[PDB]
């Protein structure tokens, strides 16, 4: 089982990086109580360099 | 495959609005006590929130500052840090979901088996059911030991103290009493106070090897944990045990060291600078143990119908307690032992001299007592324990004559060997609990004279072989006795015929 | 007026009042919006008073308003308290509704003055033979009760409660100082089943209550007893354990910060015992007699608590586990039990000689029994064998059927008078009944009943 | 003991006196000046010498303050010096204002905004804060660039936080639990 | 031994879920740190004034 | 920022820092000019921290500037520490120059979690008859050598080190806490001359050093053992006296502003002991086997310090002054010593029956000893006369000459395998050697030797 | 240090002076011991008269107060 | 006491040569200490006696019963001990005095046990006789030392 877990773990390791940006804009939207999309564009394409 | 995508959505259904919070600033930090400046609305016993998800409890509400104790680690807190009122008293999770789990004094899982699914929480500090809501103790709690169940019987809702020196079987007697409940219907709680983490794990490994863990809640507050957690653990475990009692069911609780809870409460008190008394304990150390032990009780059908709002009817609930205390060199006159001996319904005294003389269970039956007595026994054991009492009493009186037994008078020589054979019958092994039928065979055989031709050295192999014989050729009679522990002329004749047949061939 | 809580440290609470409205020592205070009572212990000065909560302090906070009541803790008194269970404050802990009180009295007062004392020593006729002969009680006296559990302590209290009410027109009060909640429920049902509950008032301070409650319960029960005495009655005050009254005082003294005395007791040990014990006396109107259970720490009779209590005891009743096995249910030990009233200058030469004669015979028999056991019955003289026969008859004639024990004995109860008691034992010592079998002298009441149980 | 415990008698004495003689504003200035003089390094060193009597130390302090102390204030200074409490003057000065504020029905709030400041904004909240507290509010706005967006309102032990840092803290503990 | 395989898998995935949350918090922080303006700050201050 | 010394009293020093730069609890501080380190123990308030000096204060003055290091004491860890002698601060106290460390750890740490504990019963042979019989040690278990002054704690530990550490394939840490400087020198030259110094890390804090040094020496040695355990290795940890850690806390507790508890001990006795003892354990990565010597003040096993220590250990070996006073060594008490490995399901029924058999014979003889003093031997029954002989022989057969004790005994040292230990005692209990004089079993290693000594 | 018996909110020395040496005011009461402020001419071992006919004995004559 | 008593020690040749700046070479130096402690009625449980017995390299216990019994040196051989042992003795005394203290400690015990017993074996009678002689030999007068 410890050998099996490592095979699936390397798939989620990169799959999570493809959706953290959505979690960040919805989080910012709930904290502000208003739309945030106008300022999300350059952050979504650059933050992935340290994840 | 993945899980993270379906959990974030829930976090986006939580309030972000401002909430008024009464706040203070940490002024000093030392030995686990944080003195705060502010908090004008904090209540005595309310929990304080510090930076970092650390929580405390307010215990010294003085005029100019709050003395609070940390329910965790205090070496990360500092002067100038902000402190916030929570508006809540201390509460722990409760319900059947705790059975087979190991938790800390706050109800957090430490076994690593996953999050607990408890459907309710309850207050750690509560008052005990009043006088008029109780019912007399008249139902048994079998421990599986012939010496305890025959001479020092424990009933449902009773408080029986296990008292004696270090390393003489105090823990073994209480753990075996929990193991014997796996088929009885009584839920069990074991509270570990000030023990090392590897010792608590050997008891859980032994509860799991004997099949008793699935019926037990294990509450732990180990020796490296905060004195506040060690002080609160017995109340947290009691609160988890009170769930079953208030809902019409029965529970058993073991406090492995009330003397370590007293030592932890003394530390907090002397550090808050409260006036000291005898052995440096605070003035309310009697009230500490009394407030805990008076919750162990039996409640009437009217209390259970009132609490359940009618849901449960016709059933009386209970909480039985087995507190443990260590004495120093047999000194029962020490302050904490004196308090608890006066609070409890009875005491089981274990002795170092008996334990070193091969009497493994070590129960001194000459001073041990149960004030509930025969009301906590089934009909069969109540009938066969009367003569066992007389034979041991006679043995305590005529035991020096053992070396001058030849010169003894025949009547006395007859009494002396009976006393020595009944004394050898009380010896038992660890993790070997006996059932009502199996205890009855041994007590019946000695009380009706079936050991007068057995050498005092063969009494044990005789007992072990006799039980094994009845388990094979008399399985229906053992099953009959185990229903309620009933006795009549047919059971008496049935046991007699089996013992006579055993002697004729085995 | 009203003050404000300024400090909370366990059961000790400091309250600040206006300079013109400071409450008196022992005055009762009420916290607004919470069912909590505070008794004032000390006046610290600058408007601030130190008090002890008569309940739990969980959930309290600084700044709550507190109201002065103008007097000490005041409890209901009189006829309405009979057959009821109450707490230290006089509240009905039983679910039987409010007490039909007509008057309330404060729990703190001075002992009756030098001029209020009765003109001599008057025995209280308990109606129990062994007690009225060997342990004579004086009216207004204090009796220490010694022994373990399962030896008849409760049945002896219920018989005394019945006899003072039916044979002397009196009443009883029971003070449960540090009462166990299980035993408090069992005792209440036993008294209801035994039909004695309507003759006694029950005041309980349970073990799980704060130190202040356990210390004041004895004064609450004593205040109810004082009312009946003023009515013109002779009253019985039962104190469940006098050692727990001493310990509650030690606990309160430590909480208030006072410097401890010898063996760790409170510095006020003798004064706290004297304040309670000096109210129990025979006045010129009535007489409160008290039966108090006594516990001895580490079996040491020189320890400050036993030492102080024994200074106020007029009689000592010892209950024996051995005697119970013999079958004498009263179980009072005629050799270990004693009374200060066992003096010819108080009870007259006749009562004294009869009691000392019984004790002399019972002593010799205990020595002879070791001889009979070690050497045999034939080794004794004719006079010694005759003495053994009278001693056995005396020992069984010390037994008696109580009205509350009919369920156990299967026979009706008996109330023997002091006159009948002295006359019965005087005859057996002289040999007037040497022809009767010893069994004829078992569970019969007066001496004429032994003679009749014999003809059969 | 806490300097506050030791200063409570002296401060309540100053206040009951100022109130019954209508001097609640004169004593504020006198106590602020006395507190100030005592803190100076030269005066601090002078007050800590074994050569001077209590009256000599008391006199030296009234002389430096002079007119700032009315007859009563100078006598109060003599009481504080006689009892050897000249090190508590800053604390005595502070607690006097607190008793006075509860009397005048007022509060000194300490608002801290992230990046914006406007005369309209201060009053917009002083109405609600006053309504909530049932007192007049003497706002003391300031700048806290640490905050991403929002304001933190402190009044007494109450702390009404509406700062995004506060919403960050909440979101963070929620996500890691 | 059978139960230990499932608790290991759910423990590791939970530990990952908390790390993903910490990255999402940082993202939301960077986004708000580049999106708050006077028109939003007034809404935050006026909204608080009603609470 | 920078702080100034404001108050020096003995070993305790107060340092005042800017109210925005107050150092953390347990943080290390350095005095300017003087070479002294202070550890913050308490934050009094107003920028002041209370600290304990890790050196002497004779050169310290009020107003000296103190520097905050931002962390707790950081000592060197790993392979570079082997074959070196170090102080509490980790400085080398040998003339071999500096240590080539590649990492430093902080002495303060959390105990391993409940899920990290590991259970094992591998039996570890010691070569001593009394221990191998009644106190079987286990690999990865905790052993305690309890005893007063002058009964053999150091000697016995040295014999174990020799019979285990020398053969042990893994590394080892030896911590001398409050030890005599002469014992440390003899042991260093002994490890160096035996060529075993290469696999042993030595940390020394003797009795001539300041309280703070003796209070943290145990955390330094344990921090080095924890680095090796966490690498997956099997380690041996020997502590000369862990009582000196408790005593250093008692010496400094009152100056830290803490009220005293029972027997004049710090109120934090059980927590300070639990915080150290819970780190000395065998987790799921590697196994620490540890032997601690525990001093017993005035030979009283009920003293709070010894009494709080028993619950932290797996094997408890008790040394008796009454046995040592008869010329018997090792002076282990078989009726007071205990071990968790003593279980038929862990070792075997033959071993267990022999151990319980020896204990039974010695327990019965403890009561006949007084009987023989009054009266005489003749008045005993034959079974008692026969038992007294075997008990006196078993007591003597428990004595074994040790190689480390040859300087004192004068005779050569002996090593007995558990097989010989079981065989000999079983034979004596059977009565096979009842033909040998009592003097033949004294210091005779195996039973065979006893048969030979009887001929001399 | 610690607050003493004279340090009270009502001991306002507005008129720094001394008058009435044969009379005083009770500051506090505890377990049969009373602190009195103002009895300037009381002698050691003197009888002190309180209201309702009660008497005290002077035992501690301090700078700031009398203990009885 | 620990700060005082740890100074009494033996220092190596390397320590002396460094301190004496080369003036003294090839020489070890030493300070031997003989501290005295008084007990009340033999009570060793007192705080100060407990501390000092736990610091020294040995102790010599003098007993009052022995002093009154005629053994004037009064050294209790069972309770007294040296943590240096045979290393502190010359070759002749080291060989001749082999196990004498442990043999005296056992003789004191054998005497009390055989006080009221019937005739014992040759081994017992021989040990009891040999013990009474070393006990009388250890007695010596004040101001009369032996080479
Ligand atoms: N039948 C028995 N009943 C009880 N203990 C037994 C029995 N047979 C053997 N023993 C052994 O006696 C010892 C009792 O240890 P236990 O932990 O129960 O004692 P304790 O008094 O609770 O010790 P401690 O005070 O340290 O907690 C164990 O080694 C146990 O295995
Ligand atoms: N006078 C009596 N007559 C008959 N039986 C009695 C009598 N007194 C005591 N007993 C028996 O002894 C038992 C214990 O007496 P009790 O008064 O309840 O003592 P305790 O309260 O200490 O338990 C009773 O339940 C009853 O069986
Ligand atoms: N096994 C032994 N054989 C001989 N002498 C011993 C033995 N054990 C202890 N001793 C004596 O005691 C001292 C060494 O014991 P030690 O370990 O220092 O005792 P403790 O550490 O308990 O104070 C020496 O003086 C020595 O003569
Ligand atoms: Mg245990
Ligand atoms: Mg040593």
């Amino acid at each position: 089982a410890q050998a099996e877990i490592e095979q699936e773990l390397n798939s989620v390791k990169d799959a999570l990086r493809a959706q953290v940006g959505a979690l960040a804009v919805t989080g910012a939207e709930k904290i502000l109580g208003a739309s945030i999309d106008a300022n999300a564009h350059e952050q979504l394409v650059s933050k992935l360099a340290a994840e | 495959s993945e899980i993270s995508e379906i959990i974030k959505g829930r976090i986006e259904k939580l309030d972000v609005a401002s909430q008024a919070r009464n706040e203070g600033t940490i002024v000093s930090v030392s030995d686990g006590i944080v003195r705060i400046y502010g908090l004008a609305d904090v209540m005595y016993g309310e929990m304080i929130e510090f930076p970092g998800g650390v929580y405390g409890m307010a215990l010294n509400l003085e005029q100019d500052s709050v003395g609070a104790v940390v329910l965790g680690e205090y070496q990360g807190l500092a002067e100038g840090m902000n402190a916030k009122c929570t508006g809540r008293i201390l509460e722990v999770p409760v319900g059947p979901e705790l059975l087979g789990r190991v938790v800390d004094a706050l109800g957090n899982p430490i076994d690593g088996k996953g999050p607990i699914d408890a459907k309710a929480t309850d207050a750690v500090e509560k008052v005990a059911p009043g006088v008029i809501w109780r019912k007399s103790v008249d139902q048994p709690v079998q421990t599986g030991y012939k010496s305890v169940d025959a001479m020092i019987p424990v009933g449902r809702g009773q408080r029986e103290l296990i008292i004696g020196d270090r390393q003489i079987g105090k823990t073994a007697l209480a753990v075996d009493a929990i193991i014997n409940q796996k088929d009885s219907g009584i839920k069990c709680v074991y509270v570990a106070i000030g023990q090392k983490q590897s010792t608590i794990a050997n008891v859980v490994r032994k509860l799991e090897e004997n099949g008793a863990l699935a019926n037990t809640i294990v509450v732990a507050a180990s020796a490296s944990e905060s004195a506040a957690l060690q002080y609160l653990a017995p109340y947290s475990g009691c609160t988890m045990g009170e769930y079953f009692r208030d809902r019409g069911e029965d529970a058993l609780i073991v406090y492995d060291d009330l003397s370590k809870q007293a030592v932890a409460y003394r530390q907090i008190s002397l550090l808050l600078r409260r006036p000291p008394g005898r052995e440096a304990y605070p003035g309310d150390v009697f009230y500490l143990h009394s407030r805990l032990l008076e919750r162990a009780s039996r409640v009437s059908e009217e209390y259970v119908e009132k609490f359940t709002n009618g849901a449960v009817t016709g059933k009386t609930g209970s909480l039985t307690a087995l507190p443990i205390i260590e004495t120093q060199a047999g000194d029962v006159s020490a302050f904490v032992p004196t308090n608890v001996i006066s609070i409890t319904d009875g005491q089981i005294f274990l002795e170092s001299a008996m334990f070193n003389s091969g009497i493994r269970p070590a129960v001194n039956a000459g001073i041990s007592v149960s004030r509930v007595g025969g009301a906590a026994q089934t009909k069969i054991i109540k009938k066969l324990s009367g003569g066992i009492r007389t034979a041991l009493a006679q043995y305590r009186e005529l035991a020096a004559f053992a070396q001058f037994a030849s010169d003894l008078d025949e009547a006395t020589r007859k009494q002396l060997e009976h006393g020595q054979r009944v004394t050898e019958l009380m010896k038992q092994k660890q993790y070997a609990p006996m059932s009502i039928a199996e205890m009855s065979l041994s007590l019946y055989a000695a009380e009706r004279g079936f050991l007068q031709d057995v050498e005092i050295a063969k009494v044990g192999s005789f007992e072990q072989a006799l039980i094994s014989y009845f388990q094979r050729e008399h399985a229906a009679l053992l099953a009959k006795i185990n229903e309620k522990g009933d006795f009549n002329d047919e059971i008496d004749a049935g046991i007699k015929a089996g013992i006579e047949k055993f002697k004729a061939t085995q | 007026s009203s003050g404000r809580i300024v400090q909370i440290i366990g059961a000790v609470i400091d309250v600040e009042f206006p300079r013109d409205a400071v409450p008196s020592i022992y005055e009762a205070l009420k916290v607004q919006g919470v069912e909590t009572t505070l008794e004032v212990q000390q006046q610290l000065g600058d408007g601030v008073v130190r008090s002890i909560a008569m309940g739990s302090t969980e959930g309290l906070k600084r700044g709550l308003n507190v109201d002065s009541t103008g007097a000490a803790i005041s409890v209901p008194v009189g006829k309405a308290t009979l057959g009821r269970i109450m707490d230290v404050l006089g509240n009905p802990i039983d679910e039987a509704g409010p007490i039909g009180e007509e008057e309330r009295w404060g729990i703190h007062r001075e002992a009756p003055s030098y001029a209020d004392q009765a003109g001599g020593n008057e025995l209280l006729e308990t109606g129990i033979k062994v007690i009225d002969l060997v342990c004579p009680f004086a009216k207004g006296g204090k009796v220490g009760l010694f022994g373990g559990a399962g030896v008849g302590k409760t049945v002896n209290m219920m018989e005394l409660i019945r006899n003072i009410a039916i044979e002397h027109s009196g009443y009883s009060v029971f003070a449960g100082v540090g009462e166990r909640t299980r035993e408090g429920n069992d005792f209440y049902h036993e008294m209801k089943d035994s039909n004695v509950l309507d003759k006694v008032a029950l005041v309980y301070g349970q073990m799980n209550e704060p130190p202040g409650n356990r210390l004041r319960v004895a004064l609450t029960g004593l205040t109810m007893a004082e009312k009946f005495r003023d009515e013109g009655r002779d009253v019985l005050l039962f104190i469940d354990n006098i050692y727990r009254y001493t310990l509650a005082g030690t606990e309160v003294s430590a909480l208030l910060g006072r410097m401890p005395s010898a063996v760790g007791y409170q510095p006020t040990l003798a004064e706290e015992m004297g304040v309670l014990q000096e109210r129990i006396t025979s006045t010129k109107k009535g007489s409160i007699t008290s039966i108090q259970a006594v516990y001895v720490p580490a079996d040491d009779l020189t320890d400050p608590s036993p030492a102080t209590t024994f200074a106020h005891l007029d009689a000592t009743v010892v209950l024996s586990r051995d005697i119970a096995s013999l079958g004498i249910y009263p179980a009072v030990d005629p050799l270990d039990s004693t009374s200060r009233q066992l003096d010819p200058l108080v009870i007259g030469q006749d009562h004294y000689d009869t009691a000392r004669g019984v004790q002399y015979v019972l002593q010799r028999y205990k020595e002879l029994k070791d001889i009979i056991a070690i050497l045999g019955m034939d080794e004794l003289s004719e006079a010694d064998k005759l003495l053994v026969a009278r001693a056995r008859k005396i020992q069984r004639f010390l037994s008696q059927p109580f009205f509350v024990a009919e369920v156990f004995t299967g026979s009706p109860g008996k109330y023997v008078s002091l006159k009948d008691t002295i006359a019965g034992f005087k005859g057996i010592l002289n040999g007037d009944y040497d022809h009767l079998p010893e069994q004829a002298f078992y569970m019969v009441g007066g001496i004429e009943e032994a003679v009749e149980k014999a003809k059969k | 003991a806490e300097l506050t415990t030791l200063a409570r008698p002296y401060a309540k004495a100053a206040f009951e006196y100022a109130q019954a003689h209508q001097q609640l504003a004169d004593w504020s200035a006198a106590l602020g000046v006395l507190a100030a003089v005592s803190q100076d390094d030269t005066v601090r060193q002078l007050l800590k010498e074994p050569q001077l009597t209590s009256s000599a130390k008391a006199q030296s302090l009234i002389d430096v303050c002079g007119d700032k102390l009315n007859a009563p204030a100078q006598n109060f200074v003599r009481t504080v010096a006689e009892n050897k409490r000249l090190e508590l003057l800053p604390t005595i000065a502070e607690m006097y204002e607190q008793l006075k504020a509860e009397q005048e029905k007022s509060v000194e709030v300490e608002v801290t905004s992230a990046f914006t400041l406007s005369k309209e904004q201060q009053d917009k909240l002083a109405k609600a804060l006053s309504a909530r507290l049932s007192r007049e509010v003497r706002l003391h706005a300031s700048e806290d660039a640490s905050l991403i967006g929002g304001v933190i309102i402190r009044a007494g032990d109450l702390v009404i936080d509406g700062s995004v840092r506060g919403k960050l803290a909440k979101l963070a503990e929620a996500l890691k639990s």
